[PDB]
RNA sequence: GUGGGGGGACGAGCAGGGGGCUCCCAAGGGGGGUGAAGUCGUAACAAGGUAGCCGUAGGGGAACCUGCGGCUGGAUCACC
RNA sequence: GUAGUUGGCGGGUUAAAGGCCCGCCAAGCCGAAGACGGGUAGGGGCGGUGAGAGCCGCGAGCCCCGAGAUGGGCACUGAGACAAGGGCCCAGGCCCUACGGGGUGCAGCAGGCGCGAAUACUCCGCAAUGCGGGCAACCGCGACGGGGCUACCCCGAGUGCCGGGCGAAGAGCCCGGCUUUUGCCCGGUCUAAAAAGCCGGGAGAAUAAGCGGGGGGCAAGUCUGGUGUCAGCCGCCGCGGUAAUACCAGCUCCGCGAGUGGUCGGGGUGUUUACUGGGCUUAAAGCGCCCGUAGCCGGCCCGGCAAGUCGCUCCUGAAAUCCCCGGGCUCAACCCGGGGGCCGGGGGCGAUACUGCCGGGCUAGGGGGCGGGAGAGGCCGCCGGUACUCCGGGGGUAGGGGCGAAAUCCGUUAAUCCCCGGAGGACCACCAGUGGCGAAAGCGGGCGGCCAGAACGCGCCCGACGGUGAGGGGCGAAAGCCGGGGGAGCAAAGGGGAUUAGAUACCCCUGUAGUCCCGGCCGUAAACGAUGCGGGCUAGCUGUCGGUCGGGCUUAGGGCCCGGCCGGUGGCGAAGGGAAACCGUUAAGCCCGCCGCCUGGGGAGUACGGCCGCAAGGCUGAAACUUAAAGGAAUUGGCGGGGGGGCACCACAAGGGGUGAAGCUU
């Protein structure tokens, strides 16, 4: 049976996708079907009491987006296996 | 590409009647559409047939009465002889007393009942019930 | 496989005891339905 | 996916050609038209045939059942082909000998193929030396 | 009426090829497929324990493995 | 494909036209609307089956036409033959013979052998029906008629009836009364004569029932004996391995009955061939995509014809067969009389609604345009962006790299790391989206040039120019092939380090084709929306892209928001549809067209053949044989080296005591 009307990748009215490479992997997928979670990121986490407002310590915080496949995304808890009724509910992937 | 206007018009009535609509617009149109709708109105399957004048052939607006259980055009336009109309009668109609066929005979378009009284056959057009 | 063989061909047919049966003649078609009418429709 | 296809009033010839094209998809029609029944059947289109018994051979019933159905190997007189023929009835194989003419006939079953638990046998013996095997088995006659 | 030589159309038959159409027999092999479970692994089904499958190429006792491109019939209908 | 082949002209021959044949001239004739080749078959009336459409040929027997007389040819006579019981020659048999010769071929009626599963009397009459001959009378006829044999088709009957007892209400036995269809004998009639029939007479219940079945389908036994997964049954399902309703038997019952069974073939079965009337997302089934020839299907109005079409009538469509009605055999089967049909062909007269053709006119489908915008659409040229690898130099020592952990490996001729420069090939991060473009494949940096295709706006132009499209053509990922260039990273094959029972795998180091460019070939893919193309109709709500119009704002912008239309692209969901998942204005709904494909599984995308290719291979594509399921969707559970929650000293954590070792009891 055709699970998912989407086919698993929101491709659109085209024939082919450019595809990317999976971090921690390389099994990967096209541009759709690839998880692209973004996390805030910053070196030296909560040392801002003893750093930053101590000496000068101009600290930086770089938004980083990570790309994964279905294997890695399920492996790192970014993706669960939802029930059938819950498959159609659009929830953000905790950033 | 639009090929047969009579089948297009007859299916519009079937579609609009099944939604319980009061009227239906028909376009494009020919004399065969009009002469068929006159036979329909003569048997109480159709209300008033108003005509509109555009540059593109013209339109008919037909008031439906909920009197149609099914309708459609017989394709292809089969020739039929007078002695054969009984056989075609039981093909498209339920019961011996219910429903009519629309025949295009040399004297004009008439119901299959009026063709049987005249003792002539012709080219089959449609069925109503 | 199966423990059969061609050497046991018809083994059971010669093993049943031979009980003689009575002679019997069957009824004609008219007499049959007379019998069935008397035994089913009647008591 | 719509409007079966050649539906015109003057589409009679084309419609008949299209329907004749797909008759060959029917295995029954293709076999009858190509003369396949009378080219590979050992009986050669006949309902029965004569033959000479060569060796009493036993085939085993299929897996769920357990038995040794006792058949015989026959060579058809009219063809010379060798077929395995099932000898029915309890003790019916005992009325068979070697080098005796037997009338060979189809065993029934679906489509003229083998019967229920007997694998790969299409024929059964009906006559032995010009007398029916059921007659011998019932005692109504005796083998000559 | 004829008897010879010959020319003609029709044309058997016997000699030969030439082609197919068919059909048998043939030392040996070639890819197969059925039994009943004998051997070696465990490839498929669960994330089948290296997600699976399609085409192609190479490789290997064997199932199969690897490279490339594709698909989800995926274990995801879901980023900010 | 054809080469006397296709035609023309002049001749010959014929009873007669003709490439029928001949002399000359030309290149024509047939073909995908299927030539040619192969296979099969005598054609029709008709017959079987089905409620019908239809399917099949039992299209044997009877009637009409054809051809043949052992195979192949050629002539005599005759009105007519190139002649089944006439002729001649060759081939191939056989027969008699006095050896010099001479006959003969049963596909005539009987009959024999042979083959095969499979088959009648070497009988009677020219009386009926006809024919040849005769003025006639009449003669002849294996045509024909009659019977024989034969489970040939159809029809009507018997194998007792009435009452009673035993028996069971059954069968059967016995008793009392009745009848004689029928069997037997006789007479008349019939018949060419017999036979049978019919009429009449005699004795007499007296002379006469089988075939297949009882587990379900499917009517009939959980009665009994025997066997014990053996033997046997079984169209399918399925039984039998000790208590068999399925086997062998007894008893009993069931179906039909002078029949009843077995194997075949056809039809129904079967909407599994689908015109009526199937299906193709997932069950088998949409060609990877497109251009188009034949074909099929095609807008509106006006006038003409009357081809199709419709109505009437006529000449016909042999008889038999079929349907209805009447009559005659005792009814029946059957025979006779009459009407209809036997699906069609042609004639005449009428109608012109639709189709067809001809003519005139339109703009709604289509094409061609103009305007401002949109777009990773294509080809070509130039440039850039980081990143990477390598090379040269400077700083600085001794590690780096990699892993689950290591090792291989790189490094003390200075590495990894940092800085200054150079070279090179590939890619175009974020923005960026069920966003865009394209027929599909596919296309993602900027500028430019040459092209293409669309959408929107339009009182622009033509005037049906259209749809689909067998065959035919073109484009068509990756891998791969041919020849050249290039080669950073990656990486089939291979080399090594590990792991392992093994490890020719999974990991690591390394590594060559290949990946990239050019010219050509291949022509395949889960080439997928597993959903062919064109058109119309059928609630809506919501996101977004392009154009446009109206209203409100303006980073006064090609900008933003609200609403309408057109065109795309997602989600939910009317009606409706579906086996269900689900589709639902982007249909898998209601319709109109055309093309492709499917008809249980395996054998098998295999074999043979053909075509294509440098090759790999590709396209097209069976059958024998084997089999009773394979298969779709969904439900309950079970299970998982999937996820989540709860719980327990027959779990753990924190503890306490132990057992496991010695001797001994058990
Ligand atoms: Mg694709
Ligand atoms: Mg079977
Ligand atoms: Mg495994
Ligand atoms: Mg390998
Ligand atoms: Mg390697
Ligand atoms: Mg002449
Ligand atoms: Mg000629
Ligand atoms: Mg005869
Ligand atoms: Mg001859
Ligand atoms: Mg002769
Ligand atoms: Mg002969
Ligand atoms: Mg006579
Ligand atoms: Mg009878
Ligand atoms: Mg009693
Ligand atoms: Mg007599
Ligand atoms: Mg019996
Ligand atoms: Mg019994
Ligand atoms: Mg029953
Ligand atoms: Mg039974
Ligand atoms: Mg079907
Ligand atoms: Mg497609
Ligand atoms: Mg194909
Ligand atoms: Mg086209
Ligand atoms: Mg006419
Ligand atoms: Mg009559
Ligand atoms: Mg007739
Ligand atoms: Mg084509
Ligand atoms: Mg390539
Ligand atoms: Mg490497
Ligand atoms: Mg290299
Ligand atoms: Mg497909
Ligand atoms: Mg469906
Ligand atoms: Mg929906
Ligand atoms: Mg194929
Ligand atoms: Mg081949
Ligand atoms: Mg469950
Ligand atoms: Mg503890
Ligand atoms: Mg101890
Ligand atoms: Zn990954």
């Amino acid at each position: 049976p055709k699970k998912r009307k989407n086919r698993g990748r929101k491709k659109g009215d085209k024939g082919r996708e450019p595809y990317v490479y999976c971090d921690n992997c390389g099994k990967v997928v096209p541009r759709s079907k690839a998880i692209r979670l973004t996390v805030p990121y910053s070196p030296v986490p909560p040392d801002l009491a003893r750093e930053l407002e101590k000496q000068g310590a101009i600290i930086s915080r770089y938004l980083v987006t990570k790309t994964y496949c279905i294997n890695c995304a399920v492996f790192f808890g970014i993706i669960k296996v939802r029930p059938r009724e819950e498959r159609k509910k659009r929830v953000p992937l905790q950033q | 590409v639009m090929l047969d206007l009579l089948s297009n018009a007859l299916t519009a009535i079937k579609n609009a009647e099944a939604m319980g609509k009061r009227q239906v617009v028909i376009w494009p149109v020919n004399k065969l559409i009009y002469y068929t709708l006159r036979v329909l109105q003569r048997y109480g399957y159709v209300g008033e047939i108003e005509y509109i004048d555009d540059g593109r052939g013209g339109k008919y607006v037909v008031q439906l009465l909920g009197k149609i259980n099914d309708i459609g055009a017989i394709r292809p336009r089969f020739p039929v002889k007078y002695r054969e109309i009984v056989e075609w009668e039981q093909k498209y109609l339920p019961a011996r007393q219910i429903g009519i066929l629309v025949i295009s005979t040399s004297q004009g378009v008439m119901s299959h009942l009026e063709a049987k009284e005249k003792k002539i056959g012709g080219v089959l057009l449609a069925y109503v019930y | 496989p199966s423990h059969g063989s061609l050497t046991k061909a018809g083994k059971v047919r010669n093993q049943t005891p031979k009980i003689p049966a009575k002679p019997r003649k069957n009824l004609t078609p008219r007499r049959r339905n007379i019998r069935n009418y008397k035994r089913r429709v009647l008591y | 996916p719509g409007k079966k296809s050649p539906y015109g009033l003057f589409a009679g010839g084309k419609l008949k050609k299209k329907r004749q094209k797909f008759r060959w998809n029917d295995v029954t029609y293709k076999r009858r038209m190509l003369g396949l029944a009378e080219k590979y059947d050992p009986l050669e289109g006949a309902p029965m045939a004569r033959g000479i018994v060569l060796e009493k051979v036993g085939v085993e019933a299929r897996k769920p059942n357990a038995a040794v159905r006792k058949c015989v190997r026959v060579q058809l007189v009219k063809n010379g082909k060798v077929v395995t023929a099932f000898v029915p009835y309890d003790g019916g194989l005992n009325y068979i000998n070697e080098h005796d003419e037997v009338i060979i006939e189809r065993i029934g079953g679906p489509e003229g193929k083998s019967l229920g638990d007997i694998p790969g046998v299409r024929f059964k013996v009906v006559k032995v030396n010009g007398v029916s095997l059921w007659a011998i088995w019932r005692g109504k006659k005796q083998k000559p």
